[PDB]
RNA sequence: CUCGAGCCCUAGACAGCCGGGAGGUGAGCUUAGAAGCAGCUACCCUCUAAGAAAAGCGUAACAGCUUACCGGCCGAGGUUU
């Protein structure tokens, strides 16, 4: 048969580790990895952390421990497949699919791929060096004149947008410009919060509609504050433009 | 022309004096005045209610000259030593530079801090390299924690 | 073609393909500049699933291409002798 004779130590003490970062905090799901380059990643892990915390390993030791557990982590077995990663949290779910889209992905765009988000070159004076540079954007892009100081960029307009991909040339002058035009993110698979695993798909909803409903509401007390003969507070202004304006259609009108 | 200049000083002329004069003058002078003279840095236009600036923050090499005396590195680290670097300086270095560092505090800030210190023979007390050990034992507890 | 021995492997090996090979930092010294990679010495430290103070190309020197190392896809043997 092809399985080993005595299990490696590492693979036991990783089983271990994840166990031991599973069992605290109360909330716990797996999210992505997606792709992400190391420097991106830090620095989405590097967000305060104190909220959320990462966890990589691979999809077979991550599914030991949470059969090691699973009084509720079980089911969480059927979303790990790819590259993957755990996640967990003392916040709430639903706060949790958020603030995992603050500060994320850059994406630097190496030669070969077509980004969703816009290319554009900006205007502006970053005169690395008179030279070569000055025909490298003109290869792609807006000229860049060079003007008293050094090599400048004229025109604000756009080089490529979307439906095709990089020049291979270009990869590399918006790799010397520091530009980096990419949406992907780190995505979240599911997650388990009490009793329950929670699929993005469905009750995971999102803000406006909120703020759409709460400022209606709002509206909603204002609109019987005047109307119930009693004084309020924000609300006092109802009478005092009320005061010399209703008073005329019992008057001037008819 | 660019905007950048060395200095921890106030308003070192010629870069930034003349090139702005409408509407905003000499009311970015507050924020190159940073102790370290020297720290280079890059002021972004602004609209005309104030101004907008960054901070780029010099390299640790170099920040440990600053402190430790002759800016010469050891020929042979380990070997030869420049030397000294005193503990809570290291401390001061680490709080320098933030975002420069990967580190959620000061205690392992202060651990690539006198990472690159075995490079340059800076021997803080005995030796660069007893570091890690040392403060992962809770020696120097009483600076950082 | 046959007979052994060791090691690795369904806690997923071997190969391939995809993704990641990060920050202090362009380590120090040398040098006009010596940036993993002319040379001398050292070879620490963080973030990590993992990533050398760089194993090999490459540059006037940086680009740039890989190797180490980690993750995924795949699934049954592989490898040394
Ligand atoms: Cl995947």
């Amino acid at each position: 048969e092809r399985k080993t004779e005595t299990i490696p130590e590492w693979k036991q003490e990783e089983v271990d580790a994840i166990v031991e970062m599973i069992e605290s905090y109360e909330s716990v799901g797996v999210v992505n990895i997606a792709g992400i380059p190391s420097r991106q990643l830090q620095d989405m892990r590097r967000d305060l952390h104190g909220t959320a915390e990462l966890r990589v390993s691979r999809n077979t030791l991550l599914e030991r421990a949470l059969d090691d557990v699973d009084d509720g982590l079980e089911d969480l077995n059927g979303y790990i497949t790819g590259q993957v990663g755990l996640i967990g949290t003392d916040d709430n779910p639903f706060s949790l699919f958020q603030e995992l889209e603050a500060s994320k992905t850059p994406a630097p765009i190496g030669a070969g791929e077509v980004a969703p988000n816009d290319i554009v070159i900006p205007e502006g004076d970053t005169g690395v060096d008179p030279g070569p540079f000055v025909g490298e954007l003109q290869s792609v892009g807006a000229d860049a004149r060079i003007q008293e100081g050094s090599i400048q960029v004229l025109s604000d307009s756009t080089v490529l947008d979307t439906g095709e991909e990089v020049s291979q040339e270009l990869s590399n002058v918006l790799n010397e410009l520091g530009i980096e035009p990419k949406e992907v993110g780190l995505d979240l698979r599911a997650v388990f919060a009490d009793g329950v695993l929670f699929e993005p798909e469905e009750l995971e909803l999102d803000x406006x509609x909120x703020x759409x409903x709460x400022x209606x509401x709002x509206x909603x007390x204002x609109x019987x504050x005047x109307x119930x003969x009693x004084x309020x507070x924000x609300x006092x202004x109802x009478x005092x433009x009320x005061x010399x304006x209703x008073x005329x259609x019992x008057x001037x009108x008819x | 022309i660019e905007v950048l200049v060395p200095g921890g000083e106030a308003n070192p002329g010629p870069p930034l004096g003349p090139e702005l004069t409408p509407v905003d003058v000499q009311a970015v002078v507050q924020e190159i005045n940073d102790q370290t003279a020297e720290v280079p840095v890059t002021v972004k236009y602004d609209d005309d209610g104030s101004f907008e600036i960054e901070v780029g923050v010099p390299p640790t090499a170099e920040l440990i000259k600053d402190e430790a005396g002759f800016e010469t590195g050891s020929g042979e680290p380990q070997e030869d030593f420049v030397a000294d670097l005193s503990v809570d300086q290291v401390k001061q270095i680490a709080e320098q530079k933030h975002p420069d560092l990967l580190s959620y505090d000061l205690t392992n800030a202060a651990k690539e801090v006198v990472g690159t210190c075995t490079s340059l023979g800076v021997t803080i007390e005995g030796n660069p390299r007893e570091f890690k050990e040392r403060i992962d034992a809770g020696e120097y507890d009483d600076v950082f924690a």
